[PDB]
C-alpha cells in the first residue's frame, strides 16, 4: 500500500477545516424506497464483479468473457422481472 | 503477532455479535445486526486467513460469503416490512402467535 | 317479496345455453378470490353485474 | 499500534451497536466498525476487499439498514431491556468463546517475540506485481465460474422475492401518459 | 453445448426452464389484454413437466454425469450415490408439485413464483448434492435458504406467514453464521476447502488432542450448522413454528425435500472428510435428544401440522442415529430410513392436503372421519402406524434396521434411548387413529372429496408403505451399493 | 455528552488489547513447560499401555 | 483455459471419438434420437395447451410448452448421441460405420 | 512534513474553486438570461464570494434543539469529509498526485457511495418530516444515478486495462475515449448532473416547489457547508468525466505548439468547458418530477449502460484491441 | 359447415397425434 | 414486422439497448471464430 497515509491525513485536515468553518461564527410507509435499496444492493454486487472482470479481460479469454456474459443474463432476467412486474415505476 | 491479533479480533467480533443476540430481547433488528456482525467477523477471519496462508480460495470465499449476505439482507428487510406492516409495529409480543 | 323472487326466478330461468355457459364459467371464475396477488397486480376483480341478485330479494 | 486503535475504535463501534438505544444510532455505529474493518483491511493489504466492503457493506446494505430503521420511527419502550439481568449469561458465554480461543491460540498460531534485517526478498515476483484485484479477477473468471454464476441466481432469488413480499400496485390511480396525439403531432385547431 | 456440459444437462435444463417458466409467467400474468390471468397453475404444471424432463435426463445419462472429473472436482463430484440421491430429490420435488396444485385454485394462492421458487430451490439441493467443497456446500445452502425464507413468508397479509418468515429467516441466519465461521476455522487451520484435501490432511490423525483444536472447532460448528438444517433438537425450536406458519404446500417441501440433500452433504461432508469417532458421538447425543424430545413434545401437541412437524423431528433423531453409528450397515440404513420417512410424509402431508379442503387445524378435526371418508380414515391410520414402526408397513422396515446398525453399532445406550421413544411416541400417533375410529362426536366436521392429483399419489404411497414388506430387496440393496460407493 | 463517553470508552478498549497483547506474550513465553508437561503425561500412557501388553 | 474431457469412469463400448464436435453429435441423429424429440416436444405442447386452457392463454401456453419441450429433447437426443458417440451408450450402428 | 502542506495546497485552492465556481454560476446564467451577474461587489464581481463569505460567518447562528444536535452538526461535515478525500486522488499532470492508488476509480465510486449519509442524516435530524422525505428522495436519486455512473466507470475499466485515473489518461493518449465513447460520456455527463441534483433533476433546490429539500432547518454555516460539498463534488465530477472521456493533461493532435502547455492548463480547461455545460444544461432546461427522473435513472440509462458495457467488451475481446 | 374453426385446439390435437405417433415409434424402436 | 415497428416506436431506448447488446454478442459469437479461421 504505502499511499493510504496521505488519504488519511487529508482526512484529518478535511475535518479540521470542517470544525474551523462551524466554529467561526461561534467567535462572534412507503415501499418504493425500499425496492430501490435492494435494486441498489443488487446492482452494487453487479459492479463489483464487473471491476476485476473489467481489469482482467486481457487474461481470461472467451471462456471468462462467455462466463460474465452468462452471469449478465441470469440477472438481466430479474431486471425484465421488476421492469414488468413495476418495481421501476413509481 | 500480527495474525494472533487479527484472528482476536475476529474472534471478539463473533463474541460481540453473539453478546447482542444475547441482549437484544426485545430488539429484533439488532439481533440481525448481531448476525451481520457475524457475517463480517466471518469475512475478516477469511481474507485474513487467506493472507497469512498466501492462498486465494479465502478471498473468493469472502467475495461469496459478501454476496450472500448482501442477498440475506435484502431478504430479511423484506421480511422485516411486512411483519411490521402486518402487525403495526415490531415489538416481540406480538410476534409470539406460534406455540 | 314473493312476486319479485318470481321475477328473479324467472330471468335467470329464461336463458340459453350460452347464457348459461356463460354465467357457469363467471361464477366459477369469480367464486373465490385472492387479495394479495390482486394488490401486487394492480388489480380489483369486481363482480359482474351477471351474478349481482337483485336487491329486491335481499335481506 | 494502529492496528491496536483500529479496532479498539472497531470493538467500541461494536458494543455501541450492542447497547444502542436508538436502532438509527445502532446503522451509524455499524458504518463506523465497518470502515474500521476496511481499515483493518488496508492494514492487511487487500485494498480491493476494503473497497468493496466500503460499497457494498457500508453503501448499500447500511443504506438499506438505515432507510428501514428511520422508516420505521420505532420508539422507546417499544423495544426496551433491562440489560442488567442477562449480563451474567453473556459474561458466562462470552468467558467461554474466549476460553476456548485461548485453546485454539494456545496450540496452533504462537506469537513471534522478538527480524527485518532478515528478510530475504525473492525479487523474481516483484517484476510484473498481480494487484488483488487483478488475482482475484483471473481466478474468480477462469477457473472458479461455477462458485460465481451460483450467487447470480442467490440474486435472482433476493429480488423475486423483494417483489413478492413488498410490492404494492396503486389500485385506482390515474398513471400520466405522455404518448398523446397532442404531445405527439399536436395538429392546430382554431374556432372558426 | 460442449461436451463438458454433459455433466451438467439436468441443472442447466431445469435453470433455463426456471427462466422461460419466470419470463413466461411475468409476460402473461402483467397483461392487460387477458383479465391478469391466474398464473399459478400453468406455471405449476409446466414446472411439474420440467422436473418430469430433468428427472429422465439425470436417469437416463447415467454415465454421461461422470464427463469432465478433473474438470468439474474443483466445484462437484458426482457418482452412483449422488445418482440416486438426486433421483429421489426430482422424485420427491415432482410429487410435492403435483400434490399441491388444489391448494392453488381453492386457496387462491395465484403466485407462480411459488413455482419458480421450487424449481430454484430443486437446482440448489442438487448442487448441493453434487457438491464436493467447503464452497459449493455453502452455496446451495444459502440458495435454499433464501427461497425457504421467500417461501415461508409468501402470504404477506397473514401473520402466522409473517411471523414464521421472521423466525426462519433469523434463526437461519444465525445457522449460516455458526457454519460460516466453522468453515473459516477449517480454512484457517487445515488450509484445505476442497474435500478430498480435508480428507488427505485429516486421516490418520484423530481430533481430540492439542493439534487441530481449531480444526476441531470449525467441524463442530458446520455440524452445528448441519443439524440446523435437519432439526436436532438443540437446534429444533424453528422447525415447529415455521412448519405451523407457512402455507401446508411450503411446509410439505420444507419437511419432504431438504432432508435428503442435507443428510447426503452430511454424509459427502463427514463420513468421507472428517470421519472420526467424535462427530458420530455429537450426533448420537443430538439423536437423543432429537428422538426424546420429540416423543415428548408431540405427546403434547394438540395440532396435526405440529404434530407433523415433531414426529419429523423424531425421525430425523432416528437418521441421525443411522449417521453416529456411520458403518456401512450404518450408512445403507440412514439412507433406508430417508427414502421411507419421504415416502411417509409424502403420503402424510397429501393426506393433510386433501382434508386442507375444509381447512383443517386440530386433530380433533379429523374425528369421525372413520364414518365420512372411510377409505381415507383407513389410509390416514396406515399413515399413522407406519409412523409407529407397526411391522407390515414400510416404517418399521427402516425402523429395525436402524436398530440393527445400532446393535451392531455397539451402541445399546443409543438403541435403548431409540426403543424406548419409539413406545413412548406411538401415543399420539394412536390418539389420532383413536380419533378417526373411535370416538363419536357430538358434531362432524364433513370433508370435500380430493383431486386426481393428490388421489393417484396417495394411492400409489399408500399402495408402496402397505406392500413394501413384501418385496424389499430393492430398496436395501440400493442402498448398500450406495453406502458401498460413498468410499469407493 | 457522549463524544467524551465514546473516547473514554475508546481508551478503555486500548488497554484491553494491550492486556491482551501481554497475556499473548504471556503463552509464548510459558509454551515450553506445557510441552514438557505433555511430554510426561504421553510417556505415562505409553508405559501404562506397555504394562498392559 | 485448459478443459479435460476425461471422465470417472470408463467407457463399457468402444468410443468413436472422446470429444466430439457439435455438429458432429448433431449429424449422428439416428430415427430413435428424432423419435425422442418429437416425443418430448408433443408431450411438452399438449401439457402446455391442456393447463394454459383455465387461465385463457392456450396459444401462449403451447409457445411456451413449445420452447421447454424443444430444449430438453435436444438436449436428450444430444445427450443419448454423445453418449453412443463416445461409447458410453450400445452404439453398434455408428461403430459399425466407423470401421 | 510535506504532507500536510500538499493537503492544505490541495484543500484551500478548492474552497477557493467553489466559491469562483458559484460566482461564475451566477455570471453565465445572468449572461444567458439576458443580464448581468454580481458586478457591484468589487470589479466584475470578484469579491462577490468573498462578501458572502464574510456575511455568513458574521450571521449569529441559531440552535434547532431537534434532541438530535450531534447528527444535525455532523452531517454537513461528514459530506464536506467525502468532497474533499473524494478530491484528494483525482490526478492534474503527470505525478500530480497524493494518493496514486492503483484503485483510484473504485475509491472514487466507494466515496460517493457514501455521500449520501450525509443527506439522510441531515433530513432524519430535522424535526420537520418534509425535510425527511426530501432527503429520502435525493437519496434515491443519487443511489440509481450512481449505479449507472458504476456501469459507465466499467465501460471505460473495460477500455483501459489499469485501475488507476494516471494509467487511465496515459492510456487515453491515442484517442481521448471520447471519440470512441461519445454516447458513454453524455450518459455519465447526465448521471453526475442527477448525482449532485444539479441542472434537471434538481429536487433539494425546488425550494419554491412543493418538494422542498434536506436544507430548509438548516442554518448559515451548515447551509454552507452543504453548499460547498454540492460544488466541490460538480468539480469532482468534471474532473472525473475529463479524466474519462477526454484525456486529462494530453493536449490535442500532440502538436509540438500545443506541448509548449503545461498540461495542468490543459486539465482546468477541459473541467472549465465542464462546468460552463453543467450551468448551460442547468440555465437551458426545465427540472424532471421525482418519478420521472427515477423511472428514467431505473429505465434508460441503467439498460444503455449495461448494453454499452456488454458492446465495449464485444469489440474488446473479439479482435486484438485489448489491453 | 364441416371445418373445425379453432385454431389452437387444431394444433393441440396435431400435437397430441404427434405424441402418439412418436410415443409408439419409440416403443416399437426400443 | 408492424408490432415490431410499433414497439421501437413507443419504447425506443429498450430496442436501441436490445440492438446495442446483440451486436456485443454477435461480434465474439461469429466474427471472432470467423478471425480465428482466417487466421
Ligand atoms: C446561491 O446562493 C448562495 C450564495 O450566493 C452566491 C453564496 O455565496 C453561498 C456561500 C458560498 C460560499 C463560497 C461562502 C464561503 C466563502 C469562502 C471564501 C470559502 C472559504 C475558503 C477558505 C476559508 C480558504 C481561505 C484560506 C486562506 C486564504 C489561507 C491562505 C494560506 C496560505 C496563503 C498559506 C499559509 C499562510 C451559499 C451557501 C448560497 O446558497
Ligand atoms: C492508563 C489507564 C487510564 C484509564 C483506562 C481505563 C478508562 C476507563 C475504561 C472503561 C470505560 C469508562 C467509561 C464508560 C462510560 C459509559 C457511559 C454510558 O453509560 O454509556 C451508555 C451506553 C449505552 O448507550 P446510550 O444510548 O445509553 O448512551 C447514553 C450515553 N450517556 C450516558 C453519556 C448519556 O452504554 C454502552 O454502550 C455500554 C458500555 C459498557 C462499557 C464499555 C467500556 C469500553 C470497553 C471496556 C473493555 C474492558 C476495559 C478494561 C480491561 C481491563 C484488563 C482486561
Ligand atoms: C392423454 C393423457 C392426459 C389426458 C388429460 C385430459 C384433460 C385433463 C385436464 C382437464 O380437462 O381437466 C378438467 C378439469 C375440470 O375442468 P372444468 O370443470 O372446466 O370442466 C367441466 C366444465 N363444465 C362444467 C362447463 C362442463 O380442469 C382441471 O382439473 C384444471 C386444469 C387441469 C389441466 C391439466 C393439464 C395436464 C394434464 C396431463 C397431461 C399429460
Ligand atoms: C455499436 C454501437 C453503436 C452506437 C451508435 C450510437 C447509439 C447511441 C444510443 C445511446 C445514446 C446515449 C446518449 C443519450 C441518452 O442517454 O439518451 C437517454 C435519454 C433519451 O430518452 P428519453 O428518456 O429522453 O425518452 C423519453 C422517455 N421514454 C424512453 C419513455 C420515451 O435522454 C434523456 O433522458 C435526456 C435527459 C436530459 C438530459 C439533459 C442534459 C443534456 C446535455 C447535452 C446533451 C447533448
Ligand atoms: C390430443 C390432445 C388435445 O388436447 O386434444 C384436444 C382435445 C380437445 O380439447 P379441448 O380444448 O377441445 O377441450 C378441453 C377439455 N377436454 C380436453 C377435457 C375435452 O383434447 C382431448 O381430446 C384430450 C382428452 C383425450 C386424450 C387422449
Amino acid at each position: 500500500m504505502l499511499e493510504f497515509a496521505p488519504i488519511c491525513i487529508y482526512l484529518v485536515i478535511s475535518l479540521l477545516v470542517s470544525l474551523i468553518l462551524l466554529g467561526l461564527p461561534f467567535l462572534f410507509f412507503d415501499i418504493r424506497f425500499y425496492l430501490v435499496s435492494i435494486l441498489f444492493i443488487i446492482f452494487d454486487l453487479e459492479v463489483t464483479f464487473f471491476f476485476p472482470w473489467a481489469v482482467s479481460l486481457n487474461k481470461i479469454d472467451l471462456f471468462g468473457f462467455w462466463s460474465m456474459m452468462a452471469f449478465l443474463l441470469i440477472l438481466t432476467i430479474g431486471f425484465l422481472y421488476e421492469w414488468k412486474r413495476g418495481a421501476l415505476d413509481w | 503477532m500480527d495474525l494472533i491479533k487479527y484472528f482476536t479480533f475476529s474472534m471478539i467480533i463473533f463474541i460481540l455479535g453473539i453478546w447482542g443476540i444475547l441482549l437484544n430481547r426485545r430488539n429484533i433488528l439488532i439481533m440481525l445486526m448481531s448476525i451481520e456482525l457475524m457475517l463480517l467477523a466471518v469475512n475478516s477471519n477469511f481474507l485474513v486467513f487467506s493472507v497469512s496462508l498466501d492462498d486465494m480460495m479465502g478471498q473468493l470465499f469472502a467475495l461469496l460469503v459478501l454476496t450472500v449476505a448482501a442477498a440475506e439482507s435484502a431478504i430479511g428487510l423484506a421480511i422485516f416490512v411486512i411483519t411490521f406492516r402486518v402487525r403495526g409495529t415490531i415489538a416481540v409480543e406480538f410476534i409470539n402467535s406460534i406455540q | 317479496n314473493y312476486t319479485n323472487l318470481a321475477q328473479v326466478h324467472a330471468a335467470e330461468n329464461s336463458k340459453s345455453y350460452d347464457e348459461i355457459e356463460f354465467e357457469k364459467v363467471l361464477r366459477k371464475k369469480y367464486a373465490r378470490k385472492d387479495e394479495e396477488y390482486d394488490s401486487m397486480l394492480g388489480v380489483v376483480r369486481e363482480i359482474p353485474p351477471e351474478l349481482i341478485l337483485p336487491d329486491n330479494v335481499l335481506p | 499500534m494502529i492496528l491496536s486503535v483500529l479496532f479498539s475504535l472497531a470493538l467500541v463501534s461494536g458494543l455501541m451497536v450492542v447497547r444502542a438505544k436508538n436502532p438509527v444510532h445502532s446503522v451509524l455505529f455499524f458504518i463506523l466498525v465497518f470502515c474500521d474493518t476496511s481499515g483493518l483491511l488496508l492494514l492487511l493489504g487487500l485494498d480491493f476487499f476494503a473497497m468493496i466492503f466500503l460499497v457494498v457493506y457500508i453503501g448499500a446494505i447500511a443504506v438499506l439498514f438505515l432507510f428501514v430503521v428511520m422508516m420505521f420511527h420505532i420508539q422507546i419502550a417499544e423495544i426496551h431491556e433491562e440489560v442488567l439481568r442477562y449480563l451474567p449469561v453473556s459474561g458466562i458465554i462470552g468467558l467461554i468463546l474466549w476460553w476456548e480461543m485461548f485453546f485454539i491460540l494456545d496450540n496452533e498460531t504462537i506469537p513471534l517475540l522478538p527480524t527485518t534485517s532478515l528478510i530475504y526478498t525473492v525479487y523474481a515476483g516483484k517484476v510484473r506485481s498481480w494487484t488483488n484485484l487483478e488475482t482475484l479477477g483471473n481466478l474468480l473468471y477462469t477457473y472458479y465460474f461455477v462458485w460465481f454464476l451460483v450467487p447470480s441466481l442467490i440474486l435472482l432469488v433476493a429480488m423475486i422475492g423483494a417483489i413478492v413480499l413488498t410490492m404494492h400496485r396503486t389500485t385506482k390511480v390515474k398513471r400520466q401518459d405522455v404518448f398523446r396525439r397532442n404531445a405527439i403531432d399536436f395538429r392546430r385547431t382554431i374556432m372558426r | 453445448m460442449f461436451n463438458l456440459f454433459l455433466a451438467v444437462y439436468p441443472e442447466i435444463f431445469i435453470i433455463n426452464a426456471t427462466f422461460i417458466l419466470l419470463i413466461h409467467g411475468v409476460v402473461f400474468s402483467t397483461s392487460k389484454k387477458y383479465d391478469y390471468p391466474p398464473l399459478v397453475s400453468n406455471v405449476g404444471w409446466l414446472g411439474l413437466l420440467s422436473v418430469l424432463i430433468t428427472l429422465l435426463l439425470l436417469a437416463a445419462g447415467a454415465p454421461l454425469l461422470t464427463i469432465a472429473h478433473l474438470f468439474r472436482n474443483n466445484f462437484f463430484r458426482r457418482d452412483n450415490f449422488t445418482y440416486f440421491c438426486q433421483i429421489l430429490l426430482l422424485l420427491s420435488t415432482a410429487g410435492t408439485i403435483s400434490m399441491c396444485f388444489d391448494f392453488f385454485e381453492q386457496e387462491r394462492f395465484d403466485a407462480f413464483e411459488f413455482i419458480v421458487l421450487i424449481l430454484l430451490s430443486t437446482c440448489s439441493m442438487l448442487f448441493m448434492i453434487s457438491a464436493y467443497d467447503l464452497i459449493a456446500m455453502y452455496l446451495a445452502i444459502e440458495l435454499q435458504s433464501l427461497c425457504f425464507y421467500v417461501m415461508a413468508a409468501s402470504k404477506r397479509k397473514s401473520e402466522f406467514s409473517t411471523e414464521a418468515g421472521l423466525k426462519y429467516l433469523i434463526l437461519g441466519a444465525f445457522s449460516s453464521g455458526i457454519l460460516l465461521f466453522g468453515c473459516s476455522m477449517i480454512y484457517g487451520s487445515t488450509g484445505a476447502t476442497h474435500f478430498d484435501q480435508l480428507a488427505k490432511i485429516l486421516t490418520g490423525y484423530e481430533l481430540a488432542g492439542a493439534r487441530s483444536s481449531g480444526i476441531f472447532m470449525g467441524i463442530l460448528f458446520i455440524a452445528v450448522g448441519s443439524l440446523f438444517k435437519i432439526t436436532a433438537v438443540p437446534f429444533h425450536m424453528w422447525a415447529p413454528d415455521i412448519y405451523e406458519g407457512s402455507p401446508t404446500p411450503v411446509t410439505a417441501f420444507l419437511s419432504i425435500a431438504p432432508k435428503i440433500s442435507i443428510f447426503a452433504n452430511i454424509l459427502r461432508v463427514f463420513i468421507y472428510g472428517s470421519y472420526g469417532a467424535t462427530l458420530q458421538q455429537i450426533f448420537c447425543f443430538c439423536s437423543i435428544a432429537s428422538m426424546i424430545l420429540g416423543a415428548l413434545a408431540a405427546m403434547a401437541q394438540t395440532k396435526v401440522k405440529r404434530l407433523l412437524a415433531y414426529s419429523s423431528i423424531g425421525h430425523v433423531g432416528y437418521i441421525c442415529i443411522g449417521f453416529s453409528c456411520g458403518t456401512i450397515e450404518g450408512i445403507q440404513s440412514l439412507l433406508i430410513g430417508i427414502f421411507i420417512y419421504a415416502l411417509m410424509t409424502i403420503d402424510a402431508f397429501a393426506i393433510v392436503l386433501a382434508l386442507r379442503q375444509t381447512r383443517v387445524k386440530y386433530i380433533a378435526d379429523l374425528g369421525a372421519l372413520a364414518k365420512t371418508n372411510p377409505i381415507l380414515a383407513i389410509t390416514f391410520s396406515i399413515t399413522m402406524f407406519s409412523y409407529v414402526g407397526i411391522p407390515p408397513l414400510a416404517g418399521f422396515c427402516s425402523k429395525f434396521y436402524l436398530f440393527f446398525a445400532a446393535l451392531g453399532c455397539g451402541a445399546y445406550f443409543l438403541a435403548s434411548v431409540g426403543v424406548v421413544t419409539s413406545v413412548i411416541g406411538c401415543f399420539y400417533y394412536i390418539r389420532l387413529v383413536k380419533r378417526m375410529f373411535f370416538d363419536t362426536p357430538r358434531t362432524w366436521i364433513l370433508y370435500e372429496p380430493m383431486d386426481r392429483d393428490k388421489s393417484l399419489l396417495l394411492a400409489m404411497t399408500s399402495s408402496f408403505i402397505t406392500l413394501f414388506f413384501l418385496y424389499p430387496s430393492p430398496l436395501f440393496s440400493v442402498t448398500h451399493q450406495m453406502a458401498l460407493s460413498l468410499y469407493l | 455528552v457522549r463524544v467524551a463517553s465514546y473516547f473514554a470508552m475508546t481508551l478503555g478498549a486500548f488497554v484491553f488489547w494491550q492486556s491482551m497483547d501481554k497475556v499473548h506474550v504471556w503463552i509464548a513465553l510459558h509454551q515450553d513447560e506445557k510441552q514438557e508437561r505433555l511430554e510426561k503425561e504421553a510417556e505415562i500412557r505409553r508405559v501404562r499401555e506397555e504394562l498392559l501388553k | 483455459m485448459n478443459t479435460d474431457i476425461t471422465a470417472s469412469t470408463k467407457p463399457e463400448y468402444p468410443v468413436v471419438d472422446r470429444n466430439p464436435p457439435f455438429t458432429k453429435v448433431v449429424g449422428n441423429f439416428s430415427t430413435l434420437d428424432y423419435l425422442r424429440f418429437v416425443t418430448i416436444t408433443g408431450v411438452s405442447v399438449t401439457v402446455g395447451y391442456l393447463s394454459g386452457i383455465k387461465p385463457g392463454i392456450r396459444g401462449p401456453s403451447m409457445v411456451t410448452g413449445g420452447l421447454i419441450g424443444v430444449m430438453g429433447g435436444f438436449m436428450y437426443a444430444y445427450q443419448n448421441s454423445a453418449g453412443r458417440l463416445m461409447g458410453f451408450f450400445p452404439n453398434d450402428d455408428e461403430v459399425a460405420r466407423h470401421n | 512534513i510535506a504532507v500536510p502542506a500538499e493537503i492544505l495546497g490541495i484543500i484551500l485552492p478548492l474552497l477557493l474553486g467553489v466559491a469562483f465556481l458559484v460566482l461564475a454560476e451566477r455570471k453565465v446564467m445572468a449572461f444567458v438570461q439576458r443580464r448581468k451577474g454580481p458586478d457591484v461587489v468589487g470589479s466584475f464581481g470578484l469579491l462577490q464570494p468573498l462578501a458572502d463569505g464574510l456575511k455568513l460567518i458574521l450571521k449569529e447562528p441559531i440552535s434547532p434543539s431537534s434532541a438530535n444536535f450531534f447528527l444535525f452538526r455532523m452531517a454537513p461535515v461528514a459530506t464536506f469529509m467525502l468532497s474533499l478525500v473524494a478530491w484528494a486522488v483525482v490526478p492534474f499532470d503527470y505525478g500530480m498526485v497524493l494518493s496514486d492508488s492503483n484503485i483510484g476509480l473504485l475509491y472514487l465510486f466507494a466515496i460517493s457511495s457514501l455521500g449520501v449519509y450525509g443527506i439522510i442524516t441531515a433530513g432524519w435530524s430535522s424535526n420537520s418530516k418534509y425535510a425527511f422525505l426530501g432527503a429520502l428522495r435525493s437519496a434515491a436519486q443519487m443511489v440509481s444515478y450512481e449505479v449507472s455512473i458504476g456501469l459507465i466507470l466499467i465501460t471505460v475499466l473495460i477500455c483501459v486495462g489499469s485501475c488507476n485515473l494516471s494509467e487511465i489518461v496515459m492510456a487515453q493518449k491515442q484517442i481521448w475515449f471520447g471519440i470512441p465513447l461519445f454516447p458513454v460520456l453524455v450518459m455519465f455527463f447526465i448521471s453526475c448532473l442527477a448525482e449532485t441534483n444539479r441542472a434537471p433533476f434538481d429536487l433539494p433546490e425546488a425550494e419554491a416547489e412543493s418538494v422542498a429539500g434536506y436544507n430548509v432547518e438548516y442554518s448559515s454555516m451548515g447551509f454552507a457547508l452543504f453548499f460547498l460539498g454540492e460544488y466541490a463534488n460538480m468539480i469532482l465530477m468534471s474532473g472525473l468525466c475529463t479524466s474519462l472521456s477526454l484525456g486529462g493533461w494530453l493536449p490535442i493532435l500532440d502538436l509540438p505548439i500545443f506541448k509548449r502547455i503545461p498540461g495542468s492548463i490543459w486539465f482546468s480547461i477541459k473541467v472549465i468547458l465542464f462546468l460552463f455545460l453543467y450551468i448551460w444544461v442547468r440555465a437551458a432546461f426545465p427540472r424532471y418530477r421525482y418519478d420521472q427522473l427515477m423511472g428514467l435513472g431505473w429505465k434508460v440509462f441503467l439498460p444503455l449502460s449495461l448494453a454499452w458495457v456488454v458492446a465495449v467488451s464485444g469489440v474488446s475481446v473479439t479482435f486484438p484491441w485489448l489491453p | 359447415e364441416r371445418v373445425s374453426t379453432d385454431k389452437h385446439r387444431n394444433y393441440a390435437v396435431v400435437a397430441g397425434t404427434i405424441t402418439i405417433l412418436g410415443a409408439l415409434g419409440w416403443y416399437l424402436k426400443g | 414486422m408492424e408490432k415490431l415497428k410499433m414497439f421501437v416506436v413507443q419504447e425506443p431506448v429498450v430496442a436501441a439497448s436490445c440492438l446495442i447488446a446483440g451486436f456485443g454478442l454477435f461480434l465474439p459469437a461469429v466474427v471472432r471464430p470467423i478471425l480465428d479461421s482466417y487466421q
